[PDB]
């Protein structure tokens, strides 16, 4: 609504406006300050009374002159949704930053949208196999699920997601949303190029993927509502189109982090580690706007930049709570050179059950877990005294486990450049078989190096021959 | 049965938008004047009963 | 149709308000409104903001009374009038809550129509006094043999399930609920525990899976599910355990026995933290406000075995606290540990080791002890504690791998078999009448001989064998609940007979 | 707003009433508020730093904080004895103990 | 003791002024004279607006005060002592704030009830009169305090009326009724 | 005087600020009563903030309070009732019998706050209490009129240990006792009520040689704080006015520390180290200093302490650790060893343990025990890796004695004729010195280790050996 105001304060990117008329926009309304930098979009976040709101600014605030005229756009920012989104990279505002000009708008929807109700929930049970051995063996995914990754971001974390895109999303087909909060601009450009190359984006034709990209150069405040914008695009697919989607979020640490930055400026008493007090609510709301309703099933992949790789940090901790499966990837396992670097004793899925994937799968997994846990248990003893000073029975276990550890590496085709090894995807049925044999020590008689950086059991057998020469 | 229940909800939200249309009709009319008089005199009766 | 009747009801709400207290919103933001006015205002009162948002009031200041919204502030706006409900927060309490999922304000969120409520109650209700309490004497069997044996559950007891994040954390509790099917299905009202599962801070999908699991085991026909999903307001989350407690009290008051699982209180603390820090209350220790102990304690002390003059009522509680990184010295875990009467420490390493359910028996205590342990089960598991304790000591020495003497290896061999005996399949509790034999066998060392690998096979077979032959014996274990000389001899003979299979 | 003895309405009321400090708040002080064993006294403008000052509750104190418009005496005695507005004569001798 | 404390910050100043002028006995005189100097402060637009904002000295502030008491030689002496207080506290940004507050205390002392009948549009004079009658008839008027009826125009409050006075309101606006009707008819 | 009417201004938490009438001053540590639909809410005046606006701490729930509402002033500290009539009833913090044995027929009332006796008044004689519990008697004997301190974990039979002490020592003692429970569970409370009716130390129709002040954790943190002060004043009446000896017991005093920490935060004081109140030292000091053996009487306090996460380095136990005369540590490890008492033998120090005080023989015997056990612990690591075979012949005999001594400490408790169902034992002090002497001399090195487990005297060690031999 045309409500003039003046800019009382510009304390960071948290401008405060003072409306001069007694008509006052409500909280989560949006305002445009028009400048020679065009509109700057701000969003009301507090009412501080005396006709003075305090607004988060979703665009950079450098150059603002106090008292500058504001005009209130009214209500939450309305992005444009449709299938016309597919084949666009859109800014937080909704601007087509892939410069395919104005997006043909159908319905433009408010960024803030209440999460669907308890009644609307529909529980999954699907098996989604990625053909990644470690994923398949340890913690199978499911369609509609919330998948989770933890560790250093784009230190292999980004690559993991890229492998997932490469596998899952061609098979899945249909709508898919990639939303990248605070990602490295060059990496995003690579993704854009790659997507166009793999035709998922075909700009000449139609694209069955849409993209939202928020660069890490984008101001902290902008980054906060990149996520909400992406979720709206997803909701249009989930609800209105009613076709199964995909969603990628990288990193949802950036969502939390962005909030913590603005929180201080906003005027909140800092909570532990310095995180915003509204950390629990904001994360909660976000993670319940990503869900599988009876209307539609949205498989989501969420990437958590764990700061200093401390899981005990409250922001990663509260993330762990809202995920349906996680596959924490550890720097230590990275040092061991195992790519994928998923920690095998720190993965879980509610889909790993002896009903869900059957007793035989579960039994296979049980033995892997036990073997590896023993190996972890004897790590102290191994270091202090030689392995020869361990019990003979234990030495068999240790040798088996060393083999299992090496076996778990699966070359990835997206990482084909980096590894220099052509990637291989191994069937879920094949994976269970391969591990079963190894657990029975069938192929335990050939070097650890044979198991190192190679795919399935058959490949190992062949690789023994290669080494033997 | 599932579509039947859905249809009842659909009927209710359809009829909801008709409430919005009716709201615009009431506030347009000099019912906008006449019911304000009704409210005014009702407040007279009520506050006098205090 | 249904619409015409609903519209008739809506037309049927009229009649002017006299709004004896008003106040104008001014500082509102962060979902925490502060209104100026409200000269009359009870503390903890529920105030209806004029926008259809209701918010309880937790800070009364000589300027601006701080009313914490139960809604989102995107429907609130500056300078609104607020009308005091004139009732401190209250919930419908009744029998109809059985088989219903309800949100904090008692709206069925499973939408199985309006709650059949026999009363309303208030969120804060003072705990049962010293005088109206009688000592616990009523077992509660969780159907997890390790739990029953090591840390027996009774009625009116508070025992804290503590351990690392969602290590089937919910599932450990869920098993208890599931085993209460055996008595619950039964018509013995003196063994009827109506079960209330409280879920705070969990996403709607998690809750939905749980209620589905409960429906799968058809246990929802005795369950009440109080939920406060993570979407729902931090004030509503804070209020959520206390309104669950009152719902429990209706059962307790009726004298009917019940059990309330408070999963997870750790998220209540986060909620209270948010609430307090945006009520601008001075930051407490570890940022959790310093009165969290009082908050948690008052909640926990309302489960008790009421006196026989109070009709032997008993709400039983099981709090559940997630330990972040297993930090047992953290302020919130420390506070809860003190309040409770037991610890049921779950250890991640032992989970990975494949001891599921995973219990670090040294960090698990039941300070309310075997006064609530089944008399038969006490006899059989008498030296089980000693054996396990010896096993722990022996295992430590064994790590060094020095050539162990035969006495140490008697323990070691016995201990290994015991550990395998404890293990049980998740989502499949076992009948106590048929857990007493298994412990007899183990304690009377028959299994010590039997090879570790085939212990699992033996267990299955032993039960089948007892079902085949000594089903007269099993009936007696259920019926007489104390192993007499005759039962001990019968059982001894049966086990001996089954040694070679 | 800013903590001043003009926040204190009684002090302020004398000022509006055109009554002056008059060496009873230059000498001699009168307690404004006592909490935490830390009486904050309006007056005592002649006080030397860390000087021993004696209340009319018989309590003795020293004055660790000298602040503009308030002198933060720390009580050597129990809080219970002290109460607001109390005359606080200025003993006028910085802490000294018999030596010999 | 004031006629009910209201306002903390700045209102301790107002309270003091009130009680001090109660001991002066003449509160009305004080208020009236304060009103007159406050009005000429507002009707002094150059530096009576542009030096209501501290940026200048204590001594310079004092000399502004000296100019103010040249502007009126009627200001009592208690409100001249109030000038001293404000100069000493070097807070001029709450002079009219204090004036307003003193007005509230003063007219509480005089005993005049305050009210407003916000509506969507300015009401009939017959309506005003009927409402004035009603409010006086109601027990809300103690016969000791005489309402102010201030119409406010608030189209945002779509139709109806809301009467306000004391901490007691009756809101029979159209907007609220529509809101409730809609809300329950979304149920 | 003329009841100072106050209007509440802010209901914050326990902190409730009142705006008493101008020109009529209330006073520090006064007691305000606010008539409420349920009883009188008691607010203790804890600061004056001026303009006759006090900031007071609640001692009862603050729910439903309406900002502004008449607050009468009853003045001075909360005044409990004291008397010999106070024996035989459970009395809550605000001094009202909560066991409903009708209103206590007060002789006198006294304030909760009172000044610690002066240096001149305090004169303390060294006398030796007898515990009967063998480990306690030998390795850290207790002293009459002492300030015994049960440092230990959380409810690790903490209640049980105290219960054994009450069972033995209290029943034996001619003095009165006061059982004061600060912030403890109502399950524990109900058990204590029932049990002390059972042990007859409370005879409801009969006489009661004990009084109870049950403060439970379901009370506001503020109320939790002043449970200690209340109990103490009853003891002062006994000590002074009744002139009898006493045997005070307080439980668990970490709850006293914790409670004070919470309302400190509410009082707005900048939190001190590990969030404890910055007034912790002086507050602890006021409690401990008040408890003393004057010329007037003698009070033998036994105060339970919960050591959070068994880290005695934590400031709250550490501050208490100095202030208590006769420390005893009950350790997780010893409990886990299956040794009940859980007393840590090499971590038990008592003021009276001096050679002259306990007699040279007692001292020498106990000195030998200490060295033997300490040796066993030092060698334990060596046994762990190297094995026992690489130790000296002398050392191997010492290890064998130490294992025997370790289980010779075990004694079954009288109050664990419920817990373990094994008959309790009270072993005479002299008899324990003698019996331990025999063991050390190795005049029972022909006895197996389990024949020392949960025995009593020398007679028992032999008897259980004969029994086991069969």
């Amino acid at each position: 609504t045309p409500i003039t105001g003046k800019v009382t304060a510009v304390i960071g990117a948290i401008v405060d406006v003072h409306f001069e008329q007694s008509e006052l926009p409500a909280i989560l309304n949006a305002l445009e300050i028009k400048t020679p930098q065009g509109k700057l979009v701000l969003e009301v976040a507090q009412h501080l009374g005396e006709n003075t709101v305090r607004t988060i600014a979703m665009d950079g605030t450098e150059g603002l002159v106090r008292g500058e005229k504001v005009l209130d756009t009214g209500g939450p920012i309305s992005v444009p949704v449709g299938r016309e989104t597919l084949g666009r990279i859109i800014n937080v505002i909704g601007e087509p930053i892939d410069e395919r000009g104005p997006i043909k708008s159908k319905l433009r929807k408010p960024i803030h949208a209440d999460p669907p109700s308890f009644a609307e929930q529909s529980t999954s049970a699907e098996i989604l196999e990625t053909g990644i051995k470690v994923v398949d063996l340890l913690a199978p995914y499911a369609r509609g699920g919330k998948i989770g990754l933890f560790g250093g971001a784009g230190v292999g974390k980004t690559v993991f997601i890229q492998e997932l895109i490469n596998n899952i999303a061609k098979a899945h087909g249909g709508f898919s949303v990639f939303t990248g909060v605070g990602e490295r601009t060059r990496e995003g450009n690579d993704l854009y190029r790659e997507m166009k190359e793999t035709g998922v984006i075909n700009l000449e034709g139609e694209s069955k993927v849409a993209l939202v990209f928020g660069q890490m150069n984008e101001p902290p405040g902008a980054r906060a509502r990149v996520a909400l914008t992406g979720l709206t695009i997803a909701e249009y697919f989930r609800d209105e189109e009613g076709q199964d989607v995909l969603l990628f979020i990288d990193n949802i640490f950036r969502f939390t982090q962005a909030g913590s930055e603005v929180s201080a400026l906003l005027g909140r008493i800092p909570s532990a580690v310095g995180y915003q007090p509204t950390l629990a609510t904001d994360m909660g709301l976000l993670q319940e706007r990503i869900t599988t309703t009876k209307k539609g099933s949205v498989t989501s992949v969420q990437a958590v930049y764990v700061p200093a790789d401390d899981l005990t940090d409250p922001a990663p901790a509260t993330t762990f709570a809202h995920l349906d499966a996680t596959t924490v990837l550890s720097r230590g396992i990275s040092e061991l050179g195992i790519y994928p670097a998923v920690d095998p004793l720190d993965s879980k899925s509610r889909l790993l059950d002896a009903a869900v994937v059957g007793q035989e799968h579960y039994d296979v997994a049980s033995k892997v877990q036990e073997t590896l846990q023993t190996y972890k248990s004897l790590q102290d003893i191994i270091a202090i005294l030689g392995m020869d000073e361990l019990s003979e029975q234990d030495k068999l276990t240790v040798e088996r486990a060393r083999k299992i550890q090496r076996f778990l590496s699966q070359p990835f085709a997206v990482a084909e450049v980096f590894t220099g090894i052509p990637g291989k995807l191994v069937r879920l049925k094949d994976t269970v078989a391969s591990f079963k044999a190894v657990l029975e020590g069938k192929y335990d008689n050939i070097p650890e190096h044979a198991f190192y950086m190679v795919g399935g059991i058959e490949d190992v057998v062949a690789k023994a021959e290669k080494l033997a020469a | 049965v599932r579509y039947e229940a859905s249809l009842r909800q659909l009927e209710q939200r359809q009829l909801a938008k008709s409430v919005i249309s009716r709201v615009q009709s009431e506030l347009g009319n000099p019912k906008f004047q006449e019911k304000v008089l009704q409210q005014s005199i009702s407040e007279i009766e009520q506050l006098l009963s205090k | 149709e249904v619409s015409s009747i609903l519209e008739e009801r809506i037309k049927g709400v009229s009649d002017e308000a006299n709004l004896n207290e008003t106040g104008r919103v001014l500082a509102v933001g962060d979902g925490i409104a502060r209104v100026f006015g409200l000269n009359n205002i009870q503390a903890e009162e529920l105030v209806e903001f004029s926008s259809g948002v209701k918010g309880m009031a937790l800070n009364l200041e000589p300027g601006q009374v701080g009313i914490v919204l139960f809604g989102s502030d995107r429907l609130v706006k500056e300078g609104e009038l607020v009308k005091r409900t004139g009732n401190i927060v209250d919930v419908p309490v009744g029998p109809g809550l059985l088989g219903r999922v309800v949100d904090a304000l008692g709206n069925p969120i499973d939408g199985k129509g309006p709650i059949d409520a026999a009363g309303r109650s208030r969120a804060q209700v003072k705990a049962p006094g010293i005088l109206p309490r009688r000592s616990v004497h009523e077992p509660v069997q969780t159907g997890l043999k390790a739990v029953d044996a090591l840390v027996p559950i009774g009625r009116g007891q508070r025992e804290l399930i503590i351990g690392d994040r969602q290590t089937g954390k919910t599932a450990v509790a869920l098993d208890t609920i599931l085993n209460q099917k055996r008595w619950n299905n039964g018509s013995d009202e003196s063994k009827k525990l109506y079960c209330v599962y409280v879920a705070v801070g969990q996403k709607r999908s998690t809750v939905a899976q749980l209620v589905q699991t409960l429906e799968q085991h058809d246990a929802m026909k005795y369950s009440i599910i109080v939920a406060a999903t993570a979407s729902e307001a931090a004030p509503l989350q804070y209020l959520a355990p206390f309104t669950a407690a009152s719902i429990g009290e209706w059962f307790r008051d009726n004298g009917k026995h019940a059990l309330i699982v408070y999963d997870d209180l750790s998220k209540q603390a986060v909620a209270y933290r948010q609430l307090s820090l945006l009520l601008r209350r001075p930051p407490g220790r570890e940022a959790y406000p310093g009165d969290v102990f009082y908050l948690h304690s008052r909640l926990l002390e309302r489960a008790a075995k009421l006196s026989e003059k109070e009709g032997s009522g008993s709400l039983t509680a099981l709090p559940v606290i997630e330990t972040q990184g297993g930090d047992v010295s953290a302020y919130i875990p420390t506070n809860v540990i003190s309040i409770t009467d037991g610890q049921i420490f779950l250890e991640a390493e032992l989970f990975y080791k494949g001891i599921r359910p995973a219990i670090n028996v040294g960090l698990s205590v039941s300070r309310v002890g075997s006064a609530a342990q089944v008399k038969a089960l006490k006899q059989v598991a008498g030296s089980l504690k000693l054996f396990l304790a010896q096993y722990r000591e022996v295992a430590a020495f064994a790590q060094f791998g020095s050539d162990l003497d035969a006495s140490t290896k008697q323990t070691l061999v016995r201990g290994e078999r015991l550990t395998q005996l404890l293990k049980q399949n998740q989502y499949s509790p076992l009948a106590t009448e048929e857990q007493v034999p298994l412990i007899y066998a183990g304690v009377n060392g028959h299994l010590d001989g039997i090879e570790l690998s085939r212990i699992g096979e033996f267990e299955s077979s032993f039960l089948s064998y007892l079902k085949s032959n000594h089903n007269e014996l099993l009936t007696e274990i259920r019926e007489k609940g104390e192993l007499s000389k005759e039962l001990l001899a019968s059982l001894k003979s049966a086990t001996e007979s089954f040694v070679a299979t | 707003t800013k903590a001043q003895p003009t926040e204190v309405s009684s002090i302020l009321e004398e000022r509006i009433k055109g009554v002056s400090d008059e060496a009873n708040l230059n000498e001699t002080g009168r307690v404004l508020a006592v909490g935490d064993g830390i009486a904050r006294v309006f007056g005592l403008n002649n006080i030397q730093a860390e000087e021993l000052v004696e209340f009319s509750s018989g309590v003795k104190g020293m004055a660790l904080n000298l602040e503009p418009g308030q002198v933060g005496i720390v009580l050597f005695g129990s809080d219970r004895l002290v109460k607001e507005g109390e005359l606080v004569k200025r003993t006028g001798n910085i802490v000294d103990v018999p030596v010999g | 003791p004031p006629p009910v404390r209201l306002f903390g910050v700045e209102g301790t100043y107002a309270t003091a002024l009130y009680q001090a002028a109660a001991k002066n006995s003449s509160i009305d005189a004080a208020f009236q004279s304060l009103q007159k100097v406050e009005s000429t402060v507002k009707k002094n637009p150059k530096l009576g607006h542009l030096l209501l904002n501290p940026a200048l000295s204590l001594k310079d502030r004092n000399s502004v005060i000296d100019a103010i008491v040249e502007t009126h030689k009627n200001l009592d002496g208690y409100v001249v002592n109030l000038l001293k207080v404000l100069s000493e506290n070097n807070r001029l940004g709450c002079f009219e704030k204090i004036a307003s507050d003193f007005g509230v205390l003063n007219d509480a002392h005089n005993g005049l009830l305050k009210g407003t009948v916000t509506s969507a549009e300015p009401l009939d004079p017959k309506s005003f009169k009927r409402i004035e009658k009603a409010l006086s008839a109601s027990k809300l008027v103690g016969q000791g305090k005489s309402l102010k009826l201030e119409n406010v125009v608030k189209p945002e409050i779509k139709g109806g009326l809301i009467v306000e006075l004391g901490d007691k309101t009756v809101d029979l606006s159209i907007s609220t009724k529509i809101q409730k009707l809609n809300k329950v008819l979304e149920d």
